[PDB]
C-alpha cells in the first residue's frame, strides 16, 4: 500500500515512553547484529525535563538523550524516521497524532492495547493521507534480523542467539499475535535459513497496517523468497491474499494458517484476547478463511501442529530450484 | 473489543441521550421481569401495565424471537402471565445454544400497519460507518445504504435523497430527523453496531420497538459518565460467573492482560496459556483432537503480569477445577509461546505458589499438569514447576523451547507419548 522498505541497519528511532528495559534489549540486538550505532537516537518523556540516560552498548556505558517535548527530539535528531510509541492507551491517540506532524516519521509503532476503534480509525486516515506506516496498535512490533527490532520484540540476547536473529534468512512473516511472532522466529529458524523480516500487526479490529500491506512489501523485496502468514479469525483481511494471487500480484510461495478453528465448534460466541477476534459473518471464521486460501494456491497446513512442517517443505522446494 | 448490550440498556441510553425533533413515544415505558419478579411490586412500580395491552419477549441477545414464538403480542397482563407460564424459567435451545429463559421485557403494544414498520441500522467498518434504511421493516427483512466517512458528517439531504427514496412521503422528515439523531448518539456513546428493527412511525410519532447494539467497551474511560454502571451480557447459552468478573476486574487494574471465560465448568481439560494468540492455538489444538466437550475454559494472561497478579489469576483456575471429582481425573495445560518480555520466572513462581496452596484438592481431583514455555528466564521458571510437582506429589511434566508448542496437548490426551528426554529443555 505505502512504502516497501521500513527498516534497515541504519534506521534510527525515537522512543516515546520511559521503557528503559525495551531500549536496552534493542541495543543488545543492535550490537550482536554488528550495527555501527544504536537504533534509539532519543527518548521522549513529557513528565520530566530534558536529560540523558545511562545505557550499555556492549560492555561500554553510553548515553541517549531524553526530551520532554517531542519538538526538541525531532529537531535535534533529524536522522529519525521511526517512532516506537509506548504511551498508555489514554494518551496514545494524542501522541501518535502529534508524531504525524513531523514529516520525517515514515513508520510508527503503537504498542498500547485498548485504544477505542473509532480513534484508531482516525489514526489510520491521517497516516493513509501522509504515507506513514503504522504497526499496531496492541502489538509488540516486529523484528528485521540484522537491522532493527521494535522494542521488546525478539526478547533478550539469548533468544536472539538461539533463533539466529542476528542475520537474515529468506523467510518473511506477518502475524497478528506478538507472542506467536517470537514462536514464528523459533519455528522459521529451525526449518529455514531464518527470518528476513517479521511484523506483528496487533490484535485490534482495524490494524494500522493490514496483512496484505506487509505481504505486498514482501512480494517487492528480493531477499524475501517465501512468505508466512499467521492469520486469525475475524474480519476479511486474508481474502486480499487470495485476490492478490488471483491477479498475478502475489507470485512468491505463501504459507498461511489462520488460528481460531475451535470457534466453529463452540455452541455460542467466545471473545478471544485479540479485540478483533470476533467473526461477524460466516466468511470471517478461521475454517472458512483457511479453506479459501488453500483453493487460491496458498500453502495451508491441516493445523498449527503441522505449520513448521509445511514451511520446511516450501523452503526445500525453493532451495531445489536455486531460488534461495 | 466491541460488546453487545441488552435491548433494555440500549433503549435506556437512546431514550436518555438521543436528540431529535421527533417526539419519541413510550420512553422508559418497559418492565423487566425474571422468575423472581414480585408481580405485585412490579405493578406498584409500573402501574401502566394495566392501562393498555402489552408485548412480552426475552431480552437475552436472542435474535428473531418472533420466528421462535418468543414474542407475545397485544396481551393483557393476565395474558402476559399465561404466555410467560410455559416459557419463563424454562430451558430452551435456540439454534445450537441451550440456555434458560429468565429475562423478559414487557412494553406497551403499539398498533400500526406493516407499512409503518421501518428498518434502520448503523455499523462500523475500517473506512467508516454504514447507515442503512429499508421501508419494508419487520421480521421478514436490497436495503438502501451509504458510507459515512471517518470524519464525515451525515448530511440530512443524503438521508432524504438516497436512504428514504422508498419511504412514504409524509414520514420522510420525521424519519430523516430521527436517523440523524440516531447517528450522533451512535458516535457520542461509541456504538459499533446499532439495529432498530422495526422502527415504527405512526401519526403519533416514532416508536423504538426493537433494538440490538454493540458498543466499544474500550471507550469506558471516555464514556463512563453516560454509560453508567453499564452491563455486557454473555451470549445466550452461557452464564456469567463471579470468577470471570474477578479476572476481568484485575485486567482493568494494569496494562497486563487477564482474560478468562468459562465454557464447561465440569470439563476435565483446563488451560492456563500465556498470550492472546497462543491461548487460541492451544484451544484449536485441543478441539482438533476431539476434546471440545471437555475443554473447561478459554483464557490468557500476558503483558508481563506481576508475580502476585499471576498467583491471583492461577488460584482462580485451580479453584474452578477442584469443585467436583471427575471419573478420569483432570488435566491442566500451562502453555505458551517463547515470550518476548514476560518474565517467565516471576509468572511461574506465582503459578507455583498457587499449586502449593491448592495441592491437596488438585490431588483429590487427580489433576495432571503439563508445561511448555519459553521467554525471559524460562529455565528458572521450568525448574520450580518440576520442583513443586515433586514437593507435592502432583504429576507435572515440564518442557521448554525444545518441544513444539502444542505437543503437550497430544501428550495430555494420549495421542502421543510423554518424552522424558525433553524435560527442562
Ligand atoms: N411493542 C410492540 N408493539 C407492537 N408490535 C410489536 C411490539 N414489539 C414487537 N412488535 C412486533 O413483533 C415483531 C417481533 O418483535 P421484535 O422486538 O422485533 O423481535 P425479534 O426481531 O427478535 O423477532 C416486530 O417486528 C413487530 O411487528
Ligand atoms: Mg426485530
Ligand atoms: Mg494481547
Amino acid at each position: 500500500s505505502k512504502s516497501t522498505t521500513l527498516f534497515s541497519r541504519h534506521t534510527k528511532a525515537i522512543v516515546w515512553g520511559m521503557q528503559t528495559r525495551a531500549v536496552q534489549g534493542m541495543l543488545d540486538f543492535d550490537y550482536v547484529c554488528s550495527r555501527d550505532e544504536p537504533s534509539v537516537a532519543a527518548m521522549v518523556y513529557p513528565f520530566t525535563g530534558d536529560h540523558k540516560q545511562k545505557f550499555y552498548w556492549g560492555h561500554k556505558e553510553i548515553l541517549i538523550p531524553v526530551f520532554k517535548n517531542m519538538a526538541d527530539a525531532m529537531r535535534k535528531h533529524p536522522e529519525v524516521d521511526v517512532l516506537i510509541n509506548f504511551a498508555s492507551l489514554r494518551s496514545a491517540y494524542d501522541s501518535t497524532m502529534e508524531t504525524m506532524n513531523y514529516a520525517q516519521i515514515r513508520t510508527i509503532a503503537i504498542i498500547a492495547e485498548g485504544i477505542p476503534e473509532a480513534l484508531t480509525r482516525k489514526l489510520i486516515k491521517k497516516a493513509d493521507q501522509k504515507g506513514v506506516t503504522i504497526i499496531g496498535p496492541a502489538t509488540v512490533g516486529g523484528i528485521k534480523p540484522g537491522c532493527f527490532k521494535i522494542g521488546n520484540t525478539g526478547g533478550m540476547l539469548d533468544n536472539i542467539l538461539a533463533s539466529k536473529l542476528y542475520r537474515p534468512g529468506s523467510v518473511a512473516y506477518v502475524s497478528r499475535s506478538g507472542g506467536m511472532s517470537n514462536e514464528l522466529n523459533n519455528i522459521i529458524s529451525r526449518t529455514t535459513d531464518g527470518v528476513y523480516e517479521g511484523v506483528a500487526i496487533g490484535g485490534d479490529r482495524y490494524p494500522g497496517s493490514t496483512f496484505m500491506d506487509h505481504v505486498l512489501r514482501y512480494q517487492d523485496t528480493p531477499g524475501v523468497k517465501m512468505i508466512v502468514v499467521l492469520g486469525e479469525i475475524g474480519g476479511t483481511e486474508e481474502y486480499k491474499i487470495c485476490r492478490g494471487i488471483k491477479e498475478g500480484r502475489l507470485t512468491k510461495p505463501i504459507v498461511c494458517w489462520c488460528i481460531g478453528t475451535c470457534a466453529t465448534m463452540f455452541s455460542s460466541e467466545v471473545q478471544f484476547g485479540h479485540a478483533g477476534a470476533c467473526a461477524n459473518q460466516a466468511s470471517e471464521t478461521a475454517v472458512a478463511k483457511n479453506q479459501a486460501l488453500k483453493e487460491a494456491g496458498v500453502f495451508v497446513p491441516r493445523s498449527f501442529d503441522e505449520l513448521g512442517e509445511i514451511i520446511q517443505s516450501v523452503y526445500e522446494d525453493l532451495v531445489a530450484n536455486g531460488v534461495i | 473489543s466491541a460488546k453487545a448490550i441488552s435491548e433494555q440498556t440500549g433503549k435506556e441510553l437512546l431514550y436518555k441521550f438521543i436528540c431529535t425533533t421527533s417526539a419519541i413515544q413510550n420512553r422508559f415505558k418497559y418492565a423487566r421481569v425474571t422468575p423472581d419478579t414480585d408481580w405485585a411490586r412490579l405493578l406498584q412500580d409500573h402501574p401502566w401495565l394495566l392501562s393498555q395491552n402489552l408485548v412480552v419477549k426475552p431480552d437475552q441477545l436472542i435474535k428473531r424471537r418472533g420466528k421462535l414464538g418468543l414474542v407475545g403480542v397485544n396481551l393483557t397482563l393476565d395474558g402476559v402471565k399465561s404466555w410467560l407460564k410455559p416459557r419463563l424459567g424454562q430451558e430452551a435451545t435456540v439454534g445450537k445454544a441451550t440456555g434458560f429463559l429468565k429475562n423478559f421485557l414487557i412494553e406497551p403494544f403499539v398498533p400500526h400497519s406493516q407499512a409503518e414498520e421501518f428498518y434502520v441500522c448503523i455499523y462500523a467498518t475500517r473506512e467508516g460507518d454504514y447507515v442503512l434504511f429499508h421501508h419494508e421493516g419487520g421480521v421478514d427483512v436490497k436495503a438502501q445504504k451509504l458510507l459515512v466517512g471517518v470524519d464525515e458528517k451525515l448530511n440530512p439531504e443524503d438521508i432524504k435523497k438516497h436512504l428514504l427514496v422508498h419511504a412514504p412521503e409524509d414520514k420522510k422528515e420525521i424519519l430523516a430527523s430521527f436517523i440523524s439523531g440516531l447517528f450522533n448518539f451512535y458516535e457520542d456513546l461509541y456504538f459499533t453496531y446499532l439495529e432498530i428493527n422495526p422502527l415504527v412511525v405512526t401519526k403519533d410519532g416514532v416508536y423504538v420497538l426493537d433494538l440490538a447494539a454493540k458498543v466499544d467497551a474500550t471507550a469506558d474511560y471516555i464514556c463512563k459518565v453516560k454509560w453508567g454502571d453499564i452491563e455486557f451480557p454473555p451470549p445466550f447459552g452461557r452464564e456469567a460467573y463471579p470468577e470471570e468478573a474477578y479476572i476481568a476486574d484485575l485486567d482493568a487494574k494494569s496494562g497486563a492482560s487477564l482474560k478468562l471465560t468459562l465454557l464447561n465448568p465440569k470439563g476435565r481439560i483446563w488451560t492456563m496459556v500465556a498470550g492472546g494468540g497462543a491461548s487460541v492455538v492451544y484451544s484449536d489444538t485441543i478441539c482438533d483432537l476431539g476434546g471440545v466437550n471437555e475443554l473447561a475454559n478459554y483464557g490468557e494472561y500476558s503483558g508481563a503480569p506481576s508475580e502476585q497478579q499471576t498467583y491471583d489469576y492461577a488460584k482462580t483456575i485451580l479453584s474452578l477445577m477442584t469443585r467436583e471429582k471427575h471419573p478420569d481425573g483432570k488435566i491442566l495445560i500451562i502453555g505458551g509461546s517463547i515470550a518476548n518480555f514476560t518474565n517467565v520466572a516471576a509468572t511461574f513462581k506465582g503459578i507455583v505458589r498457587a499449586i502449593r496452596d491448592y495441592q491437596g484438592p488438585l490431588k483429590e481431583h487427580e489433576v495432571t499438569i503439563f508445561v511448555r514455555r519459553g521467554g525471559p528466564n524460562y529455565q528458572e521458571g521450568l525448574r520450580v514447576m518440576g520442583e513443586v510437582g515433586k514437593t507435592t506429589g502432583i504429576p507435572i511434566h515440564v518442557f521448554g523451547t525444545e518441544t513444539h508448542m502444542t505437543a503437550i496437548v497430544g501428550m495430555a490426551l494420549g495421542h502421543r507419548p510423554i518424552p522424558e528426554n525433553l524435560y527442562f529443555q
